[PDB]
């Protein structure tokens, strides 16, 4: 889950 | 109040639930309590974790409800987490620049568990008395009785640290219990040869299944001809040295379809997965999928063209390329450390062939070190896996550098100056020489500032 974005919606 | 018309006890029992109260139980219109149910999970029975589990089967695009808690703004939380020890943001949503806090008072989404490659059910925001809240929607058809997983879309390095990767197989069952209702579908072996992919040694008891010992013996499931479909994922069950059964979280199984990729048995690959076995089945512990596996085996045998097959195989039956292990490093980033350039472009040349939507999704995950999947291959000073990745995708840099969000570009900019710290004059030279060859029209302004 680590994207370049380091619960919540979306 | 029209409060005295909802009964929380009554939901709370028909739902399984045995650790909230009556005031507690916040529920909402679109909560669906004939569709799933509250169960445990005996990969958590340490801990005391639950789970979301489905009663009946639910199609793709089903609501399931609304995560319901108690509401606060970003500062009164942050007031509260300072003000009360303990608490925690295990069951906060942070929606609409409010945070609703189910660690004490909420529904039954509460229960749903995390999942970034197997995730069944997605959070979609939505509105409520015209407020943004946020509602759980299945993203595929459930069977009865799998369990729900979602994915929380927030890092934190406690979850990669020790979250146990998931599969919706993963009940409350154990694994004697689990033997002992499949006990004419499973026989007890002794291992004829060693395993070091699943710590397995010679001698060894194992509980296995027919189709197991099948894939063993080197056989092909298709000139079998009673083979039973029940028993397609039914896992290897480790026995212990003092001959009882290794349960779930003190053992990690594996699968058929595991142990086919490890040993490249292409047909007996493509078998099992035209018979509907999970080709994206992870280890609990470990994390290991079948192309992890099958990439180690590509790696210790000689011969090696038989797993780029079943990698081929698999990316043609739209196998999740997304999955990472605990080094927060995807398939690719460990991909292109095993294969040779040949290889490794004849994978990219599937997935080119595949042509997915968005490329940039494969991108955009990062490692430990910050270090995209073009980062990773110039940090390890392989350059031509780097080109042909941009061969890839073109507009890498035009994207990712050179977009709105200056916050982005300067995150990308500062990690590949991390990466290519460690490079002496000839390696950034020939670095800057690629990177104007590649006909990418990378601006002088970048040029200068990458080092
Ligand atoms: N994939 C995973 N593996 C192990 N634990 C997980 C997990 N995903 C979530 N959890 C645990 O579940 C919590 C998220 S709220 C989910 C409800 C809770 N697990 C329960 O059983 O009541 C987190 O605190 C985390 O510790």
């Amino acid at each position: 889950a680590r994207t370049k974005q380091t619960k919540s919606t979306g | 109040n029209a409060d005295e018309w909802i009964d929380t006890s009554k939901i709370m029992l028909d739902l399984h639930i045995d650790n909230m109260s009556s005031s507690d139980y916040i529920p909402s219109a679109i909560d669906r309590t004939d569709l799933v149910m509250v169960q445990s999970v005996h990969l958590l029975r340490k801990t005391g974790g639950r789970g979301l589990f489905a009663r009946e089967d639910i199609p793709k695009g089903t609501c399931i409800g609304i995560y319901t808690g108690e509401v606060y703004s970003e500062q009164e939380f942050e007031q509260y987490l300072k003000e009360h020890v303990g608490s925690d943001k295990s069951y906060a949503m942070y929606v609409g620049g409010r945070v609703i806090d189910a660690a004490r008072k909420g529904n039954l989404t509460r229960y749903i568990n995390f999942s970034d490659s197997q995730d069944n059910a997605e959070f979609v925001e939505t509105t409520l008395n015209r407020k943004k809240v946020a509602k759980v929607i299945t993203t595929k058809n459930i069977k009865a009785g799998q369990q729900l997983l979602i994915n929380y879309n927030t890092y934190e390095e406690q979850a990669s640290r020790y979250y146990y990767f998931l599969n919706p197989g993963d009940g409350w069952l154990s694994a004697q219990e689990f033997y002992q209702t499949y006990q004419s579908q499973y026989r007890l072996e002794q291992m004829p040869y060693n395993l070091e992919g699943f710590d397995l040694k010679a001698g060894d008891r194992v509980l296995m299944t027919q189709i197991g010992r099948i894939i063993l013996a080197n056989y092909s499931l298709a000139k079998e001809q009673e083979l039973n479909a029940s028993d397609i994922d039914l896992p290897f069950l480790k026995v212990g040295s003092d001959e009882k059964i290794l349960d779930f979280d003190e053992a990690d199984t594996f699968t058929p379809l595991m142990a086919a990729c490890y040993l490249g048995q292409v047909e007996n690959v493509k078998w099992l997965i035209e018979h509907g076995a999970n080709i994206d089945q992870q280890q609990s512990h470990s994390g290991h999928c079948p192309l992890s596996l099958t990439l180690k085996g590509y790696s210790l045998a000689k011969d090696t063209q038989k797993y780029i097959d079943i990698i081929q195989l698999l990316i043609k039956n739209q196998v999740n390329l997304l999955v990472h292990d605990r080094s927060d490093k995807t398939f690719l980033h460990n991909a292109a450390l095993v294969l040779n350039n040949l290889d490794f472009q004849s994978v990219v040349k599937f997935l080119i062939g595949q042509n997915p939507i968005d490329i940039n999704e494969y991108f955009t995950y990062i490692d430990e070190n910050d270090f995209d999947i073009v980062m990773h291959c110039y940090n390890n000073k392989l350059f031509d896996k780097a080109l042909v990745l941009l061969a890839f995708y073109p507009d890498y840099f035009k994207r990712n550098y050179m977009s709105d969000n200056e916050g982005h570009n300067q995150f990308n900019i500062n990690a590949f100056r991390k990466a290519i710290k460690d490079f002496n004059s000839n390696e950034r030279s020939i670095l800057l020489m690629q990177l104007r060859e590649s006909g990418l029209h990378l601006p002088e302004d970048l040029l200068e500032q990458l080092g």
